């Protein structure tokens, strides 16, 4: 609607019989593949991400926001628990570290 | 404005009005300086056509 | 020529794979949009009579 | 050529075989006066820009 | 068939030229309408082979590569339902009234000058835009036109879209099979409704 990428700002400028918008937008680049999971079964209970997604680098699991790779250690503050892990399809086994 | 809108009540705003204000009172005729009469006697009253 | 529909590229879909960016660019683009046109009117007495 | 309007002095130049002037081709603007050979341009009496 | 066609053109040509400039502006407006509806994102994504859509059966809207046409099943039903010029006017016109992509010069003669201009976007190019929109949507979600489409599993996109309506992801991930079955049943009821000739 207001430029390619994620919109941030738009600056109007007057123009002969019109207006010119200077759209300042966020264009992502240098993407990386990651092995992702919907939830994590720890201690017999499923942990779902409060914000972001569960991805893995090598054999270590982190939670990151979707639009930028910021690896954060999986924490009980970062996740929420709902039910058991027998019902979630695609759940992986990992530990949820507590502060 | 009333004659342009064909109504005795006009509303608030601007209105473009056609000309009714000026009427010509004098007429001028300008012809070339010609004195002699045309020879229609030669054309019309010739002995033989 | 034929009209270009867009940039040809492919994306690899998998049930356990995601793509997350590691960098970004801040891009300023210009979009030009007309707002008004030339306001014109006709004068009736000059148009009809002259 | 009969009409109703106002005349001004014009800076136009006429060829010797030309008598009337029509830049818009539906209104006679410039004319050559028959007695004095000055060229007078005719604008309408109606000031409709009101 | 006038003998004095040049004089008739000199006396009445600019009137028809203005009217034809109005009709051409209308036709260009129709082309801009088609572009602003279908060509919002000018990126063409190839249709993926059907592989792990989370139980969501998209085969009726996502087009098959086996057919020579780019259309899908539901699209085929939509174009088969609306026959062009299937109206009383067809008997007099001979289908000259609408674009069959085969209209010939004889139709202009029948309509006294009136011609039907073909659209700028071929129905193949509209079906390709629709297929690119579908493939990009299913594969990526919101990152489609943001540039650099970022692959994501469809279940996680559905979890994010439940987060959009204020429902936690556990509702989806506990009831994924039920939601997929409901979606497939709704798609089947739409197909049967389009196939019912109503
Ligand atoms: C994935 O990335 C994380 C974060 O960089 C790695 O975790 C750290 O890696 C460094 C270098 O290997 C170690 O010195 C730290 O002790 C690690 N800390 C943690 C959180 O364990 C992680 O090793 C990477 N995994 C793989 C296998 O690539
Ligand atoms: C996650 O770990 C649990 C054990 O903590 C696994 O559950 C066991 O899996 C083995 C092999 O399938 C079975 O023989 C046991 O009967 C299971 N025990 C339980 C507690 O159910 C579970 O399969 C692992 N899941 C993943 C994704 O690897
Ligand atoms: C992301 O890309 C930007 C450029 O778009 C990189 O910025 C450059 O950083 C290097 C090293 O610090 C400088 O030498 C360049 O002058 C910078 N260029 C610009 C455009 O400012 C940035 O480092 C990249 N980040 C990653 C992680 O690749
Ligand atoms: C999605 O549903 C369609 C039907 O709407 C499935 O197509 C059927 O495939 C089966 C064989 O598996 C045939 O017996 C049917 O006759 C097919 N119907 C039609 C009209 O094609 C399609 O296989 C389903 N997709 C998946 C993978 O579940
Ligand atoms: C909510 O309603 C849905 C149907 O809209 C129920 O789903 C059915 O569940 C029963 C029992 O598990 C199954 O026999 C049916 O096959 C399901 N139907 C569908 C469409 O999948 C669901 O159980 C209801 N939930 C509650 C708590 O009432
Ligand atoms: C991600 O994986 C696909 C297929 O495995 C590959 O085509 C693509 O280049 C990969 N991207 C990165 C950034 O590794
Ligand atoms: C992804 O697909 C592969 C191949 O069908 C399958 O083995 C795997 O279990 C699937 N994973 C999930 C989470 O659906
Ligand atoms: C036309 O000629 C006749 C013959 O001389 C003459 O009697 C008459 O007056 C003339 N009429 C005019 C108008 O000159
Ligand atoms: C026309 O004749 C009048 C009367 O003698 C004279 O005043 C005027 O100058 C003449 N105009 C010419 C010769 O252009």
């Amino acid at each position: 609607f207001c430029g390619k990428g994620y919109h941030l700002m738009s600056f109007p400028q007057s123009a002969p019989h019109g207006v010119v918008f200077l759209h300042v937008t966020y264009v992502p680049a240098q993407e990386k593949n990651f092995t992702t999971a919907p939830a994590i079964c720890h201690d017999g209970k499923a942990h779902f991400p409060r914000e972001g997604v569960f991805v893995s680098n090598g054999t270590h699991w982190f939670v990151t926001q979707r639009n930028f790779y910021e690896p954060q250690i999986i924490t009980t503050d970062n996740t929420f628990v709902s039910g058991n892990c027998d019902v979630v399809i695609g759940i992986v086994n990992n530990t949820v570290y507590d502060p | 404005t009333k004659c342009t809108l064909k109504s005795f009540t006009v509303e608030k705003g601007i209105y473009q009005t056609s000309n009714f204000r000026v009427q010509p009172t004098e007429s001028i005729v300008r012809f070339p300086n010609i004195t002699n009469l045309c020879p229609f006697g030669e054309v019309f009253n010739a002995t033989r056509f | 020529y034929t009209m270009s529909l867009g940039a040809e590229n492919s994306v690899a879909y998998s049930n356990n794979s995601i793509a997350i960016p590691t960098n970004f660019t801040i891009s300023v683009t210009t979009e030009i949009l007309p707002v008004s046109m030339t306001k014109t009117s006709v004068d009736c007495t000059m148009y009809i009579c002259g | 050529l009969t009409g109703t309007g106002v005349l001004t002095e014009s800076n136009k130049k006429f060829l010797p075989f030309q008598q009337f002037g029509r830049d818009i081709a539906d209104t006679t603007d410039a004319v050559r006066d028959p007695q004095t050979l000055e060229i007078l341009d005719i604008t309408p009496c109606s000031f409709g820009g009101v | 068939d006038s003998t004095e066609c040049s004089n008739l053109l000199l006396q009445y040509g600019s009137f028809c030229t203005q009217l034809n400039r109005a009709l051409t502006g209308i036709a260009v407006e129709q082309d801009k309408n088609t572009q602003e509806v279908f060509a919002q994102v000018k990126q063409i994504y190839k249709t993926p082979p059907i592989k792990d859509f989370g139980g969501f059966n998209f085969s009726q809207i996502l087009p098959d590569p086996s057919k020579p046409s780019k259309r899908s099943f539901i699209e085929d039903l939509l174009f088969n339902k609306v026959t062009l010029a299937d109206a009383g006017f067809i008997k007099q016109y001979g289908d000259c009234l609408g674009d069959i992509a085969a209209r010939d010069l004889i139709c202009a003669q029948k309509f006294n000058g009136l011609t039907v201009l073909p659209p700028l976007l071929t129905d193949e190019m509209i079906a390709q835009y629709t297929s690119a929109l579908l493939a990009g949507t299913i594969t990526s979600g919101w990152t489609f036109g943001a540039g650099a489409a970022l692959q994501i599993p469809f279940a996680m996109q559905m979890a994010y879209r439940f987060n959009g309506i204020g429902v936690t992801q556990n509702v989806l991930y506990e009831n994924q099979k039920l939601i997929a079955n409901q979606f497939n049943s709704a798609i089947g009821k739409i197909q049967d409704s389009l196939s019912s000739t109503a």
